[PDB]
């Protein structure tokens, strides 16, 4: 038999389980995003429309210090406003659908936040660039 | 020396919960997936889930999902089932059973007689 | 949703003789990959169900050529020559590509005296 | 370790509704040949075999089949593939003219007496200085009376002109796959008693949806899928008697339908490269085309849905069927086409019973046209060309389309009457289960890495 | 009041400003350069136009080894020939457009050098990881 | 005369050439892959199509951690089973287009043995960072 560790490793097959343990199937999402006369003009806007998106999405990325990376550690640090929740709970307990509907708020916050750490860090590079 | 232990008899009330194991020794527990398997002379054999230990990715089927519930322990290379609202349909023998991807139920388990009794 | 269909539920057989069972799959059992996962497993009366063939043609591990099967997609046979009397017992089909699972409906070999 | 960090995720499996444009699948069989078809795409891409379906466990999603997108978009495309089917083919401006029209009276029955018209009329040939004399039969309800002499004229004349349909193309629907395109997904509610709306809790991700065969008609949904439990009666909102219920069997009813005339076809060359089908005579007696279903199944299936309807107006209710208000001939018959010929049957037997708290068959007459409005359109009317020989076709009715009417406070009694007319309803009956979601691959959780400086 | 600041802060809104300055809202430009039946095939060539100009540049600042940054320091020398001027000069005084006329002449020569630079750091890279 | 060296540095000109002097030249192909009404439906078409296979082909190399890099040394071990061959005789004697023909076998595993080794990487590295 394959064995259901094949489905796990499917398109959204780690949907339902922890983020902790969806956190080691990114790729398959990551590569989803690039899978591949009126009929056709609309076929054409949707894949141009699909990488006008994920260009936009590694741009941040970038921005973010994180170009190249699925997964990206970074130096800001993570406030108990946004969710005081620990941190064996929301790494085996839940999962990135309820995780998203948790901090769907704070979002725009923790981007401000990574792009004004990455442009300080650039900066900080730059400065002890100017010193050795 | 690849071998699945599990408990032979538990006898329990109907409407009650029971914890069955499924002990793993003699072979790297993380490479292979457990599945379990009922063994019932009028239903035949049905195929109840499988654990990943690794990820602790949990398959059912739609024939037993829910009460069922699985779980796994990576330290003490355990993997057990949780059935809950048990009825006298439930009485059966199960087999815990190893798998690896692409590969096949090499080695299984001594069974598990259970009965839902008062 | 795969149903296993096992025909015969009972299979008469004289010891030294060749007994075959059919059992034959609803949809087509073949994954993306090219294999078809269907495998054959014999209960013994007492004992937990044994794996025989892999793959539905290749050998588990030096099971005895008398255990061959042979089949594609819709259609899968095992066949047993020499029939002796350690092989009495259950013996069911299994497919293993799409989830759920599903066992055969049961052939029970039967020596004949 | 207290000190939690922000750590970035890209590919994380979690989306949102989104509507987007699909992309058809169909079976590769169709690519053999027979090409001649409405409903054949070029654009639609070999259907990829051993599909998968990946179940998502532990996930509840919301669906709704009436706000659902993905039902517009298989109308639109329905639609358009009609129109550019219709292209090519020979435009019936030179039939809007005067017609001398007399009745059939050549062995007809008397419930065929006046539905068939003996029409002669002049017509140009291939050659632009020339006409010919000809005649052809006529539909009572395609021909309109103007004023002794009797003189006629097709009803589409004084508001567009006709295009025949290609009489090579087939109206016989085939199975159509819709595919989700990168960075979208479609959700497949596998629950077997979903009413259409709210939490599904068992859902699955799949890549294309079920092949689904664009079936046109009214008041009865034919060749559909079944419900694999019980009678599903879905509506918007059941309480309001404006919204239209979808009613889907679990166990399907056969239709019989025939046209018994042996029909005859005749080529009138209208132009350079320009043909007319008409109707020559036809051979033996002249009958009415009528559908037959078994009496027995029909009763025990309305018995079926009338206790799934009790469920929501009350155990003590008198349910009532009646047939059709009014209206178009299209929403007051049940209305389909059976092997490229335009069927209208009355559906009053079918819809006559009153239910109390506690080998027949029914044949039900059926009127042909050869002047189509179809999608409710005004002003693109298609011409049927007349098929030879005799016309039969058997056919599953898999659901129903039911309008309700508004009770003066509780009367205790709840009559249901056949609806449709909207083609929507009928993507709606098949796509109810289904819906479009975005990926949001970008995530940040908290872990406990910091970054070098 | 929301302040002058937000003006800096808009697309182009730092052009008049001093490129020592200006060069603290790059992000906003790199954002606006992915910003989003005759008149259908018009729009959707522009958008791939612009598509494939971005990736181009991306590419470029790859191939420099610049990949990922907005702000990229190399080992290239900077010649005098190109421009005599002081750093306090250039950084202070000028803006980016008047910087751009003064060396646009030497803009080709300088992107050779970068390549140069990047391909000798790629192969001594590799050569002492023949080493190590 | 302009030499013969700029045929070696035009497009596939070194596709003849000992795969270890076209190691030199891949920034010509590279920057080839991006160069830049049925008619300009088809043409639109291939543009969007190139533009897709040129993300694809970035998304690999970044989900190998070989993101901006043409030449990217990683940590899977050569195995003898794929090519016996010597060091001198790939680098000396084939061409790339050879070479491709001899391993053409072997590359998808080549490919998931390098995804697997960037993931345990990564996941070393934020293990690593679990730790400091
Ligand atoms: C719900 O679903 C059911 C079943 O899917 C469906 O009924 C079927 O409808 C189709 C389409 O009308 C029927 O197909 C037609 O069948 C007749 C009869 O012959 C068939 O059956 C015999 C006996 O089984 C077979 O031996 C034979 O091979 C056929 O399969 C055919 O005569 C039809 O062929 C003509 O039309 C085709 C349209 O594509 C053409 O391709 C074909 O060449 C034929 O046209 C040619 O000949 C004509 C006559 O000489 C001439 O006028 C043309 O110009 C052209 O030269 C067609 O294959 C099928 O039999 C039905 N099956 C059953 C069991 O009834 C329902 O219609 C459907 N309901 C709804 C509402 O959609
Ligand atoms: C719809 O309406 C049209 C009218 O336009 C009908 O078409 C006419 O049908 C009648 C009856 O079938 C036709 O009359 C018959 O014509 C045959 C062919 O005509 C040739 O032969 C006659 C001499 O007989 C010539 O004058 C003529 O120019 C042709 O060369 C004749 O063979 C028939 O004669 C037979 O019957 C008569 C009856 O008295 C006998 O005396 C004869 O001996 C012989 O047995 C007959 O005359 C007429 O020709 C058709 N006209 C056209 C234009 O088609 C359709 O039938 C009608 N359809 C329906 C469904 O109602
Ligand atoms: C959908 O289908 C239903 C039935 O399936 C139709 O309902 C029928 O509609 C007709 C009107 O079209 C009703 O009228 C019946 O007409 C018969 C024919 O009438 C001719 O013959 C009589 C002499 O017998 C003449 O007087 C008359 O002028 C016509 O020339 C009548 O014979 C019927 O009368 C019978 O029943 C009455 C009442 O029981 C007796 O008193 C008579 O003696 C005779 O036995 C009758 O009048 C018919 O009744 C309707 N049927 C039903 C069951 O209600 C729908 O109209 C149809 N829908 C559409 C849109 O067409
Ligand atoms: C098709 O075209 C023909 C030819 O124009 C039409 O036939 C013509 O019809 C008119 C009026 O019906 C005839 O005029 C009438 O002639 C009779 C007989 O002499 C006379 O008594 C009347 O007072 C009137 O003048 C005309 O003669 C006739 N011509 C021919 C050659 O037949 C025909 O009506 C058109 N329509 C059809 C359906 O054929
Ligand atoms: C299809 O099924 C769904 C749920 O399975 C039905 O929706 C649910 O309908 C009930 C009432 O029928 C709603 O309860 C109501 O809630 C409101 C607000 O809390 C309250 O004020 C009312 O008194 C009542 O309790 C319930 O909220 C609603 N759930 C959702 C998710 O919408 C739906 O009606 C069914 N439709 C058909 C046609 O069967
Ligand atoms: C489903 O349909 C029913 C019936 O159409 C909806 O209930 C109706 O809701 C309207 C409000 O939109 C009610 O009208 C209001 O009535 C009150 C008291 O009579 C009056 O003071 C207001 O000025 C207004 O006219 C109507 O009475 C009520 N009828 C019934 C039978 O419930 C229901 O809201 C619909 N559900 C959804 C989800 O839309
Ligand atoms: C729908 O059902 C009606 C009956 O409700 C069918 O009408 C019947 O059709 C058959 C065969 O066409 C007729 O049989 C004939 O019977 C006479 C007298 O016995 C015999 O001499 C003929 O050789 C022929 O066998 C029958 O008379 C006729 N009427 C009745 C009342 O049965 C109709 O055919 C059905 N149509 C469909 C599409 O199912
Ligand atoms: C609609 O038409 C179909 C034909 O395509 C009818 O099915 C056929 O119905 C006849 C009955 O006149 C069946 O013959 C009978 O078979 C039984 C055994 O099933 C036998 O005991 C009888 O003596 C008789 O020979 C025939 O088998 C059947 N065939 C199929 C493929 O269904 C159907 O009955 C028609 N339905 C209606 C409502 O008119
Ligand atoms: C729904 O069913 C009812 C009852 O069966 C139908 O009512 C009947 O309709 C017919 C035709 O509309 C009426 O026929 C009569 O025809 C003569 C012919 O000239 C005409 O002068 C009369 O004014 C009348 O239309 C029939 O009397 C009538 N019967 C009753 C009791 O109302 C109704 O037509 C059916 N509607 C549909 C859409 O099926
Ligand atoms: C809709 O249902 C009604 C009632 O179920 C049907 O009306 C009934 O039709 C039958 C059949 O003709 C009538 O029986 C006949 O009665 C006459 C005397 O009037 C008798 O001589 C005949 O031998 C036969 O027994 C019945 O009286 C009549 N009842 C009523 C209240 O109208 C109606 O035909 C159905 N319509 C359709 C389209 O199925
Ligand atoms: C209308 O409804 C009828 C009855 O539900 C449908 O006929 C059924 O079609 C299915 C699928 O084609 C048949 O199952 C098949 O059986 C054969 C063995 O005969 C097996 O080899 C296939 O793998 C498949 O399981 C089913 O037997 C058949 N029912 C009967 C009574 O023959 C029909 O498809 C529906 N659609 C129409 C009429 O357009
Ligand atoms: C030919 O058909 C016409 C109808 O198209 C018959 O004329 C009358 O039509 C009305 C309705 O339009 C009916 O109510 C009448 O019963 C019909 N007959 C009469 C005498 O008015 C006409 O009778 C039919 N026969 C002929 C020879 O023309
Ligand atoms: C409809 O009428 C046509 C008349 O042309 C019939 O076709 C004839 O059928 C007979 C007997 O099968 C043959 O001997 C003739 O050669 C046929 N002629 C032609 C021109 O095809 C046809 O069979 C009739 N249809 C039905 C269902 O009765
Ligand atoms: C956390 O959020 C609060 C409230 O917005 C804010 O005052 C504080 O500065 C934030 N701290 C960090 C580290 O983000
Ligand atoms: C600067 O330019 C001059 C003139 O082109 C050239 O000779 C010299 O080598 C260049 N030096 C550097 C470091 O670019
Ligand atoms: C540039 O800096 C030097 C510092 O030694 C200074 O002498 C010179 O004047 C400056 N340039 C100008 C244009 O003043
Ligand atoms: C080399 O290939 C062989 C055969 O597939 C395999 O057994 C071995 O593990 C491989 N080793 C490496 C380092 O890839
Ligand atoms: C590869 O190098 C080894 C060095 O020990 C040498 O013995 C061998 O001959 C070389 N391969 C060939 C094909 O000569």
């Amino acid at each position: 038999a394959v064995g259901i560790g094949a489905v796990f490793l499917g398109f959204l097959g780690a949907a339902g389980s922890t983020m902790g343990a969806a956190s080691m199937t990114l790729t398959v999402q990551a590569r989803n995003l690039l899978s591949g006369t009126v009929w056709g003009i609309k076929q054409l806007q949707a894949r141009v429309l699909a990488v006008e998106r994920y260009l936009r999405d590694q741009q941040l990325l970038g921005i973010w210090g994180c170009s190249g990376k699925l997964i990206c550690c970074t130096n800001v640090p993570w406030n108990s406003s946004w969710s005081n929740r620990n941190l064996s709970e929301i790494w085996d307990n839940m999962t990135w659908l309820q995780w998203d509907k948790e901090i769907s708020n704070y979002t725009q916050i923790i981007y401000g936040l990574l792009e004004e750490s990455q442009n300080q860090q650039e900066k900080n590079e730059q400065d002890l660039l100017a010193l050795d | 020396q690849a071998q699945l232990q599990q408990s032979g008899t538990e006898l329990v009330r109907p409407g009650a919960s029971v914890t069955l194991s499924c002990k793993a020794s003699g072979y790297k527990f993380n490479d292979y997936e457990i599945h379990w398997v009922k063994q019932t002379p009028v239903h035949g054999l049905e195929w109840i889930g499988a654990i990943v230990p690794e990820t602790g990715f949990t398959a059912y089927s739609q024939k037993f999902r829910g009460k069922a519930l699985l779980t796994a322990d990576k330290s003490s290379s355990t993997v057990y089932m949780d059935l809950r609202s048990l009825t006298s349909a439930d009485s059966a023998v199960f087999y815990c059973s190893r798998l690896q991807l692409f590969g096949y139920f090499d080695v299984w388990g001594t069974g598990t007689t259970v009965i839902v009794s008062s | 949703d795969v149903l296993m269909t096992q025909n015969p539920l009972s299979l008469p057989v004289s010891l030294g003789d060749q007994a075959s069972i059919s059992c034959r799959s609803s949809q087509s059992v073949v994954y993306s990959d090219g294999n078809a996962y269907l495998e054959w497993y014999l209960q013994k009366p007492g004992q937990s169900p044994k794996l025989l063939i892999y793959k539905a043609s290749n050998r588990f591990s030096g099971v005895p050529d008398r255990f061959s099967a042979s089949g594609s997609g819709t259609d899968f046979t095992l066949r047993i020559s020499r029939v002796e009397t350690e092989d009495l017992g259950l013996y069911y089909c299994f497919q293993g590509t799409h989830i759920p699972y599903t066992f055969g409906g049961g052939t029970k070999l039967e020596m004949k005296r | 370790a207290e000190n939690l960090w922000v750590t970035v995720y890209y590919g994380v499996p979690v989306w949102k509704d989104a509507e987007t444009t699909l992309f058809c699948a169909s079976d590769a069989k169709a690519y053999e040949t027979e090409k001649h078809n409405v409903w054949a795409t070029h654009a639609c891409v070999p259907t990829d075999p051993n599909p998968q379906e990946i179940h998502l466990e532990n996930v509840t999603e919301e669906f709704n089949m009436w706000k659902n997108n993905m039902v517009e978009q298989m109308h639109t495309d329905i639609i358009s593939l009609w129109d550019q089917s219709l292209k090519p083919c020979v435009k019936l401006t030179p039939l809007c003219v005067t017609l001398q029209c007399t009745n059939v009276t050549n062995n007809i029955t008397d419930d065929m007496r006046g539905e068939l018209k003996n029409c002669s009329f002049n017509m140009t040939t291939e050659l632009r200085d020339k006409k010919q004399k000809v005649y052809s039969l006529f539909y009572r309800l395609d021909v309109v009376q103007i004023n002794s002499n009797k003189e006629y004229r097709l009803i589409n004349c004084n508001t567009s002109a006709c295009t025949q349909a290609c009489p090579k193309v087939s109206f016989e629907p085939i199975p159509i796959h819709y595919c989700a395109p990168a960075g979208f997904a479609i959700l497949k509610c596998k629950d077997k008693k979903f009413n259409g709306t709210g939490p599904c809790p068992s859902v699955s991700t799949v890549q294309c949806t079920h092949g689904i065969k664009p079936v046109v008609s009214t008041q009865l949904l034919l060749n559909g899928s079944l419900a694999e439990e019980e009678v599903m009666i879905r509506s918007e909102n059941i309480t309001n008697n404006a919204k239209n219920i979808l009613v889907q069997f679990n166990t399907p009813v056969q239709i019989n339908c025939t046209r018994p005339n042996n029909n005859t076809r005749k080529s009138i060359r209208i132009g350079p490269g320009q043909a007319f089908y008409a109707t020559g005579d036809i051979i033996g007696d002249i009958r009415q085309a009528h559908c037959n279903v078994s009496k027995a199944t029909w009763n025990e299936t309305l018995g079926k849905v009338v206790k799934q309807l009790r469920k929501h107006f009350g155990n003590n209710t008198i349910i009532r069927f009646a047939n059709s208000s009014g209206g178009d001939l299209e929403v007051t018959t049940h209305s389909f086409n059976c092997g490229g010929e335009f069927f209208y049957c009355n559906t009053s037997g079918l819809f006559n019973s009153t239910w109390i708290s506690n080998n027949d068959s029914i044949t039900l007459p059926c009127r042909i046209k050869q002047i189509i409005n179809m999608w409710q359109r005004i002003g693109q009317c298609m011409y049927a060309p007349p098929i030879q020989g005799v016309i039969r076709c058997v056919s599953n009715i898999t659901g129903l389309i039911l309008t309700r009417d508004g009770g003066s406070t509780n009367s205790t009694t709840e009559t249901f009457r056949p609806g449709g007319g909207d083609m929507r309803d009928n993507w709606r009956s098949e796509l109810y289960k289904y819906k479009v979601v975005k990926i949001e691959p970008l995530g940040v959780a908290p872990t406990r890495c910091k970054r070098r400086v």
